């Protein structure tokens, strides 16, 4: 999940 | 046999009935049975064994619709053009005939600009107007080729008969005349407009589009278009060996008496002066015209000739199609060719690249596309990451889509690391059915849009984005998108650095704006030159290269 990975 | 050389040329009032102010046909021959039948008198003619000169008339309804004019320096080419236009203007209304001029011969057609029959005159300078004037008429031809077929319009004569009723709107035009003063100057400085105008002459006469072309020599016309000029008016020629009537007859044509010429039948004619006052002198020519144009303008209180729609200095982004009518396609501006919207499709091509000099509108374009993505994608469908050292994308980076913002070289490295890891996980496994590759099945999630402004200063020796270069051509399978803008400073040698090299290699869409030609070609076939703010050559290897004008987003 890109949404959780970077922040 | 021939009549002795005349000492003073005729004027239009001499060769026309008593002219009156009409309500409402303008200042014309009120009630004449010959008014508005597209015939026009252009002077006097001396046929053999005549003892009195007859009025020279031209029929422009039918095959002789296209007019060609030749002759050497100061032979009277430009004055003939002005006489033909004025003569037609005296026998017609602005709703019946329209004129669009490309003046490359002394710029003297400007005096007829205030005529309600004339909608555009372009000097040598006004390239933007020149290039657009032709495209305007070319678009009208294509419009009528479908308008006439969808309705009961079999011939052009039928169309005129319908507008003669006064109850027919039509396409807003009548008979349109494209006038060029120096065909040589055109095909030299506008090679693209040579073939396009030629195509207009080919099939446009049956749709009411006329070409009135002038040049120094007949040989300056290509055979493709020279043969299309039905009506040819040949004046005193240097090197009469390329005359279209007779060589020996042309060598005996009076020099230093401008207006004198030959017809295709070999008749001696003399160009009349574009006046309606009666003054047969030519040293009072600049002023004859003015009064005439004024009179025609005053007597006409109706619609004028439609203008050439120019590319706007500032194109409001509110004009471009909304997300409800465009879909995932993102409009970024309109093209010069047809003033139609120009879309971007990231489902067809993942990346996008911009080149432009100082304050040309690079950062504005990125704010446009980003806002376009925001408008069309939910944050669960597409997430945004900004690399913005100059902090120029603040207005569009406050959305929920944004999950990264790098304003420093350090912050960029911290993001690309999490980016490289996140995207490598989406790299397709070796064994996959084509349907799994087509639908992108093995991974579920959102698309990643990486927006980079001023790539020029993020591309140092230790470019923090370089670790992404190796997976850039794999973007279609992993859902990655790079949207990059760069300056022109060293842009040429910046085509070989790992990232731009691979982005350009993928034939990615992009445009070039206001660059210096010292930088050479960057995208496609266009060598950069100074362009206005927001304008650029939209290079796409599906639709070739097109000059477009990008939109402006407020704040
Ligand atoms: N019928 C005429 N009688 C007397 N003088 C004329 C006539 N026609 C043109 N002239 C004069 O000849 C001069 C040049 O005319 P014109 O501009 O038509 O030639 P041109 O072919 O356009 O020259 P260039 O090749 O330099 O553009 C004008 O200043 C005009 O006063
Ligand atoms: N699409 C457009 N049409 C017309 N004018 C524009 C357009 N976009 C920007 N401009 C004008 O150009 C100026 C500079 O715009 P912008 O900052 O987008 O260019 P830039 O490439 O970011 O400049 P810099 O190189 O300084 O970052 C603005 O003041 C704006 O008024
Ligand atoms: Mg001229
Ligand atoms: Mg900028």
């Amino acid at each position: 999940r890109v949404q959780a990975l970077l922040n | 046999i021939w009549l002795p050389p005349l000492d003073v040329p005729p004027t239009l009032d001499e060769l026309l009935p008593p002219l009156s102010p009409s309500a409402a046909h303008g200042y014309t021959a009120d009630g004449w049975e010959w008014r508005g039948r597209l015939h026009a008198v252009v002077g006097l003619v001396d046929r053999p064994f005549d003892q009195r000169r007859d009025p020279y008339w031209l029929d422009l309804s039918g095959g002789a619709g296209h007019v060609g004019v030749a002759g050497g320096p100061q032979t009277g080419k430009s004055t003939m053009l002005r006489t033909l236009i004025t003569s037609l203007a005296l026998l017609h209304t602005p709703q019946e005939v329209q004129f669009y001029c490309l003046d490359f011969g002394g710029g003297t057609l400007a005096g007829l600009a205030e005529l309600p029959h004339v909608g555009s005159v372009a000097t040598r300078l006004d390239a933007d107007r020149i290039r657009r004037t032709v495209a305007e008429v070319s678009a009208l031809l294509e419009q009528r080729e479908q308008e006439f077929t969808e309705r009961g319009i079999d011939s052009m004569a039928t169309y005129r008969r319908l507008r003669a009723t006064g109850e027919y709107a039509g396409d807003g035009f009548g008979d349109v005349f494209l006038v060029v003063d120096n065909w040589l100057t055109l095909r030299q400085d506008y090679e693209a407009l040579e073939d396009s105008i030629t195509q207009l002459a080919a099939r446009g006469l049956g749709y009411g589009i006329h070409v009135v072309l002038s040049s120094n020599k007949w040989s300056e016309f290509r055979t493709s278009i020279r043969d299309l000029l039905g009506t040819k008016l040949e004046l005193r020629l240097g090197d009469p060996y390329e005359s279209e009537v007779d060589r020996k007859k042309a060598a005996n044509v009076p020099e230093n008496r401008p207006g004198r010429g030959l017809t295709r039948d070999g008749y001696h004619f003399l160009t009349a002066l574009p006046r309606i006052d009666g003054d047969t002198s030519a040293e009072t020519l600049t002023e004859g015209i003015a009064t005439t144009v004024k009179t025609i303008r005053e007597a006409w209180h109706g619609p004028t000739a439609p203008p050439v729609r120019m590319l706007p200095n500032v194109l409001p982004a509110a004009q471009l199609p909304s997300a409800a009518e465009s879909g995932t396609r993102i409009p970024i501006g309109i093209d010069e060719d047809s003033l139609s919207p120009v879309y971007l499709d990231f489902n067809t091509d993942p990346h996008f690249l911009v080149f432009g000099d100082t304050e040309c509108g690079k950062s504005n374009l990125l704010r446009l596309i980003t806002a376009g993505i925001i408008e069309r994608y939910t944050p669960q469908q597409a997430r945004l990451i900004f690399i913005d050292y100059s902090r120029s994308l603040l207005d569009v980076a406050t959305t929920e889509h944004q999950i990264g913002y790098a304003a420093s070289s350090t912050a960029a490295s911290s993001l690309v690391r999490d980016i490289k890891g996140a995207m490598e996980a989406r790299l397709p496994p070796p064994d996959l059915t084509p349907e799994q590759l087509r639908s992108r099945s093995w991974w579920t999630g959102a698309e990643l849009f990486l927006v980079v402004d001023d790539y020029e200063m993020v591309a140092t020796s230790d470019n923090p984005l370089r670790p992404l270069a190796e997976l850039l051509p794999q973007a279609r399978d992993i859902g990655l998108h790079l949207i990059i803008a760069r300056s022109m400073g060293g842009a040429g040698r910046a085509l070989y650095e790992p990232i731009i090299q691979r982005i350009k290699e993928m034939a990615s869409p992009g445009l070039v704006m206001s660059g210096n030609k010292d930088e050479g070609i960057l995208l496609g076939n266009v060598k950069p030159h100074k362009l206005p703010q927001g304008r650029g050559y939209f290079v796409e290897r599906r639709s070739g290269t097109r000059l477009i004008q990008t939109a402006y987003r407020e704040s």
